């Protein structure tokens, strides 16, 4: 009595993505993640001057470039020997920190929440599913379903305008965005001002008004509806985190810090265990049993038997683990946002100090959406102290020469998860440039073992009473906020 | 007050330009989206998934035959049979899957537009996908067109990304041709299919380090005063009106902030490359 279900285009994620689920006695039962979409942009940046290649990368992703960037910057800054001023390393932060605060906001409203509220009656809001179960479907009281999701859709509508003057303040010290231009090798080209610092605070202090009194609060009350949500899309629970945003000049401190945390246990993060497997995956490796980025290899075949997608597929110490919010949280194990404490108690009767005081909840499709807003949340607070921190005209950038000879790699967190850049020089050229990304860590295929990636297992046991309107499958995809451009590149 | 619609797809593309699109204002994007336009299909926004989404594409493109726009964000790849590029996945009269390539879906879906429009340098020229060491046979929708021998009218937006300004604007401009041909005529295109409206300004003519340059006064780095054109700016070559306009709603732009890459341009990026070596 098993039946299949294939979603192709699964939409609102950024890209190619395919989902295909076996369905038995109203759960998911199997499921299958495929990215459909190549550009090689391993093999695109070969023979180039490395310099070139924090412009390039960011073009895999209009959504998360400046992550890319700064991986890529702080590979050529490993690489090319030079060390970033403390005013470079902020100017760095608060281009960066600005984007994801556009790109938690992006996410929620723009590609998640469609899938609880009810949009207006013209495209791109309608078609939708017919049984949707939205809030205007769960919420019994009429009057109170009609004004929760007023309140919602009030929100997305708003959150359009917010997420655009969170570029404008990446723009401010990084020139433009999508695809900044002011971080390069050696640190950051415009040394901030007093008056731009001043006009960075203010659309700042709009945005974080924004993230407090209207996106925490209708995190919170969505989950208080959808409580069934906090208790299915759970997967391996296993995750990992590179840290992100170093505190100090020699990257010792970070705002969410390194770690792993694996059945059960945290330890520390060692970048010597992350492999990639292509047994399911449409590349050829030349040799057996997976290949650690150092030494990867961008050969596409896309006639492999067996293969199903172009995502390759990490392990670490030959476990799955997902990436994100959800696992930097985790990992990093912050003070919840004073809304969060309140409204845990208030809507749920949960007394909750610190992340992991949510326990299971964590790691469900609403402990996804609460880790990213809570998140943004603590990225505010963050920026708001940079903001205190940068001293206008204090040197960003120290000169630097491209190396003939060396390597170097940038380790940092995309919004989405883990990302590190791997960089080779030869000849003052790249030899060998390997990208090992967010969404990579989430939504990849089996490995060579048969080991499911994470939103595949995380798909395993969802809910799908409804075969015609399998709400949950996307509901659970989006909660990981995959982006296929980063995952394959 | 009807609205134009559009069919936007994404080949081998970053969703950068859907992006920057969001950031438009003078309309902002809430009013693109319930005043300007009917954006009837866009994978990153739409409510729909899979097979609806896909039947109704299909649905707009008929219902709206010869009256839509035919949105192309990203490059075509033709190498294994169109293989780097799976859009979607249709299903038949019987039960059985089959997989959509984007040149299947370009070849399919621009005979039925009004027009197609390429936004950003990749669909209209090739770009950062098409560049060299790239092995997916990656093409723009000019050369696609003429490889298919396609005859449809196509205004080619670039940029990487193109500014909202631009793409708002073609879009307008093209739709009030079409329901006032001889009040509204077409924006006169340069050789590469871009409206001369944006992309006919030198960036270097009009930028405010003219002077500089003039005189010798050249940065010594990226935080050092002077012309960026040692640092390495194509604006010489470069041919857009980010000068005048800037980015992000007038916040910064390229030049001042740091070097322009000439991202506009047909031969971006590796006519364009290095990006840190003068041209
Ligand atoms: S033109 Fe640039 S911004 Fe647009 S899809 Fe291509 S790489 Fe992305
Ligand atoms: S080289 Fe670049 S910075 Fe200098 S005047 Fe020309 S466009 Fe302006
Ligand atoms: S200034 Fe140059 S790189 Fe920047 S947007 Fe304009 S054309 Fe593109
Ligand atoms: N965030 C983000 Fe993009 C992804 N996945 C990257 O890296
Ligand atoms: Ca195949
Ligand atoms: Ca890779
Ligand atoms: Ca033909
Ligand atoms: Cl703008
Ligand atoms: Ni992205
Ligand atoms: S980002």
């Amino acid at each position: 009595g098993k039946v299949k279900i294939s979603i192709d285009p699964l939409t609102r994620v950024e890209g190619h993505l395919k989902i295909e689920v076996e369905v038995k006695d109203g759960k998911v039962v199997d499921a299958k993640c495929s990215g459909g979409m190549f550009r090689g942009f391993e093999q695109i940046l070969r023979g180039r001057d490395p310099r070139d290649s924090s412009q390039i990368v960011q073009r895999i992703c209009g959504v998360c470039p400046t992550a890319h960037c700064t991986a890529s910057v702080m590979a050529q800054d490993d690489a090319f020997g030079v060390k970033v001023t403390t005013n470079g390393r902020i100017t760095r932060n608060l281009i960066f920190g600005a984007n994801y605060l556009q790109s938690h906001i992006l996410h929620f409203y723009h590609l998640a929440a469609l899938d609880y509220v009810k949009g207006p009656d013209v495209s791109p809001f309608v078609p939708r599913y017919a049984n949707a179960d939205l809030l205007t479907d769960r919420i019994k009281d009429g009057a109170k379903a009609d004004a929760t999701n007023t309140y919602g859709l009030n929100q997305y509508l708003k959150a359009l305008e917010i997420r655009r003057i969170c570029h404008e303040m990446v723009a401010m010290f990084g020139g433009r965005m999508p695809h900044v231009q002011g971080m390069v090798v050696g640190g950051a080209t415009e040394i901030p001002t007093a008056d731009k610092v001043a006009e960075y605070a203010a659309r700042f202090k709009e945005v974080q008004k924004f993230v407090i009194e209207e996106y925490l609060p209708l995190i919170y009350t969505l989950g208080s509806v959808y409580t069934d949500l906090f208790e299915t899309g759970i997967g391996w629970k296993n995750v990992i985190a590179f840290g992100v945003f170093p505190e100090d000049d020699d990257y010792k401190t970070f705002l969410l810090k390194p770690g792993v945390y694996i059945d059960g246990k945290d330890e520390e993060f060692d970048s010597k265990l992350v492999k990639e497997y292509v047994g399911h995956s449409f590349f050829d490796h030349s040799a057996p049993g997976g290949l650690h980025y150092s030494v990867g290899e961008t050969n596409p075949n896309p006639d492999k038997p067996g293969a199903y997608s172009f995502v390759k597929a990490p392990r670490y110490k030959d476990k799955p683990c997902e990436v994100g919010p959800l696992a930097r949280m985790w990992v990093q194990n912050p003070e919840l946002s004073p809304v969060g404490q309140k409204l845990l108690k208030e809507l749920y009767g949960i007394e909750a100090k610190n992340f992991r005081d949510l326990g299971d909840k964590a790691f469900s499709i609403m402990g996804r959406h609460v880790a990213r807003a809570e998140e943004t949340w603590l990225t505010a607070v963050a920026v708001e102290k940079w903001l205190k921190q940068v001293q206008p005209g204090a040197e960003t950038y120290v000169k630097s020469e491209i190396p003939d000879a060396a390597e170097g790699t940038g380790f940092t967190e995309a919004p989405r998860g883990a990302l590190l850049h791997y960089l080779k020089i030869k000849d003052k050229k790249i030899e060998n440039y390997q990208i090992v990304s967010a969404t990579l860590w989430n939504a990849n295929p089996r490995d060579d073992m048969g080991q499911r990636g994470p939103i595949e297992e995380a798909l395993i046991g969802v809910p799908v009473p409804d075969i015609k309107n399998p709400v949950n499958v996307g509901r659970l995809v989006r909660s990981y906020d995959p982006x296929l451009g980063c995952a394959v590149h | 007050a009807k609205k134009a619609p559009v069919i936007w797809v994404q080949g081998q593309g970053c969703t950068g330009c859907s992006v920057s699109l969001l950031n438009a204002v003078h309309p902002r994007i809430k009013e693109i989206l319930l005043d300007v336009i009917s954006l009837e299909f866009h994978p990153t926004v739409m409510a729909s998934e899979g097979e609806m989404a896909l039947a109704h594409m299909y649905e707009i493109a008929e219902k709206f035959n010869g009256n839509f726009f035919l949105l192309v964000e990203g490059a075509i790849p033709t190498a294994k049979e169109g293989r780097y590029c799976i859009v979607g996945e249709t299903l038949d009269a019987k039960g059985h899957h089959h997989e959509v390539t984007m040149m299947e879906l370009i070849r399919d879906l621009a005979p039925k537009s009004l027009a197609t429009v390429a936004v950003g340098t990749c669909s209209a020229y090739g770009g950062i996908p098409a560049a060299e060491g790239n092995v997916t046979g990656s093409k723009s929708v000019r050369d696609f067109f003429a490889d298919e021998k396609i005859e449809k009218l196509l205004v080619n937006v670039p940029g990487c990304p193109p500014h909202p300004d631009w793409m708002v604007g073609t879009l307008v401009a093209a739709w009030s041709h079409v329901l006032n041909p001889t009040e509204h005529p077409l924006p006169e295109l340069d050789d590469d299919g871009r409206p001369l409206l944006f992309f006919g300004d030198n960036i270097h003519e009009n930028c405010p380090y003219l002077d500089k340059y003039d005189n010798s006064e050249f940065a010594e780095t990226f935080t050092k005063p002077g012309c960026k054109a040692e640092l390495g700016c194509k604006g010489p070559s470069t041919y857009a009106d980010c000068a005048k306009r800037r980015w992000n709603n007038g916040i910064n732009w390229c030049v001042e902030n740091a070097v322009c890459i000439g991202c506009v341009e047909p031969d971006f990026p590796d006519g364009k490359s290095p990006f840190y070596v003068a041209e």
